[PDB]
């Protein structure tokens, strides 16, 4: 996945 | 500018619609208006200011990003970086617009703890946001402003607010992929979300079902942070 | 305008740059603009067209829509009215522009049965996005337009074109949500979807494998709506 | 649902 911010 | 002559309630309430309606462009244009106002903005405001330019640079971002990849294909005609290069010029027009607001003047006049840390993130994440697509003479110049924007927010939050708390879990998360994916400093990005998660959840038994469930939610993301880089 | 400098397969390579992005505001003011160049368009510029208006307008509706509801529910200040009209005004803009489109000049020009066709489906599908926030003295003549564009894009695809033509079939689910929704034929919307239904499952069998999944993806449409409204 | 166009 893509990292989250 | 163009909302100058819109009473700041009414700007308020027509963000709210235009959050309702997906209408995010509309939303930031509404709360750019309503800071210009000069008044400090309560803790609701700081959160539609942010939610409204956030979803507006991630839709650049993300445009940028698919453009960017099919930029590098095509080198392994001008078209793909002539539209890379608009999409970037437009993400960097917002990035310094919110940059210019915060500076003029919504950093300098927040007192308050809570205040100044929201403010303090947003100019990281901004000058963050302007660093993912940076490559020249001041790219190292951009990053060393989102560290330092970063690191007095941290420094405040740590000393002014419980570890639990959302903006400080927030600006943990965000510092920790500054660092990963930024700074080139992918041990440093986990051992601070790793920190962030122990001494929120050592703090988790103070609170209330609904504070219970905001912090959770922000730990979760630094789990899968961790979870995604280990 | 801002794309007479732009060279036509320049505007359609970053169309479909843009279409990749999600960029559809970017996509349709560079089919705007190849438009503009003033040499008709391929079947597949025809289509880049259509998605990229589809889209824009797609939002600004869905907008309408909450807001239009909200604003209901206050009639049970000024400033949801306000936004309403504003997005409202800014939808009407584009159908405006579309419809100058088709009119200046890609109708008159339009020779074949299959661009014809397609141009007066456009036609019918922005008079009545415009039908559907039209209020007052020439609503009715809004309705007629759309009507009359519906009517000739039928009478023409009905003679020219297959039963299994994808064009035929979108412009046949889209006259019977027409007839449903805006002028209030029910009972036409759905003798129309009926009989287009059968008449396209009566010519599959001379369809190729690529042709025939072509036609069976919309006549599940006609088939959801004749579920719905039956 | 929403009808379909
Ligand atoms: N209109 C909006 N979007 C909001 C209005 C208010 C608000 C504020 C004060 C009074 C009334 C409403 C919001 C409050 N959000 C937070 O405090 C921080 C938080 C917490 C959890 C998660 C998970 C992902 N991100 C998160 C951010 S958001
Ligand atoms: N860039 C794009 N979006 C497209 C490029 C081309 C294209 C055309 C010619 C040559 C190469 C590409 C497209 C072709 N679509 C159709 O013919 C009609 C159709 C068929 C099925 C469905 C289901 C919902 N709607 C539908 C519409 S769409
Ligand atoms: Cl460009
Ligand atoms: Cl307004
Ligand atoms: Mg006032
Ligand atoms: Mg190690
Ligand atoms: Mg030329
Ligand atoms: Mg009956």
């Amino acid at each position: 996945r893509r990292r989250q911010t | 500018g163009a909302m100058g002559s819109m009473e700041r309630a009414s700007l308020i309430q027509k963000a709210k619609l235009a959050e309702q309606a997906e209408r995010y462009e509309d939303m930031a244009a509404f709360m750019k208006g309503a800071v210009e106002k000069g008044e400090e903005l309560s803790c609701e405001e700081r959160n539609l200011l942010s939610v409204a330019y956030k979803n507006v640079v991630g839709g650049q971002r993300a445009a940028w990003r698919v453009l960017s990849s099919i930029e590098q294909k095509s080198n392994e005609g001008p078209e793909v970086r002539e539209y890379r290069e608009k999409v970037e010029t437009e993400l960097q027009g917002v990035c310094d617009t919110v940059l210019g607001l915060l500076d003029s003047h919504l950093i300098k006049e927040a007192g308050d703890a809570e205040s100044r840390v929201f403010y303090l993130k947003m100019k990281g994440d901004y000058y963050r946001y302007l660093a993912e697509v940076a490559t020249g003479d001041d790219k190292k110049r951009i990053i060393d402003s989102a560290r330092s924007a970063y690191q007095e927010a941290m420094d405040i939050s740590k000393k002014e607010m419980p570890p639990t708390n959302p903006i400080r879990l927030g600006l943990a998360l965000n510092f920790s992929v500054f660092h990963y994916e930024i700074a080139n400093s992918p041990e440093e990005a986990i051992s601070l979300a790793k920190t962030t998660f122990d001494e929120a959840m050592a703090d988790l038994h103070t609170l209330s079902e609904d504070s219970y469930k905001d912090s959770t939610l922000i730990m979760q993301l630094l789990r899968d942070n961790l979870t995604l880089w280990t």
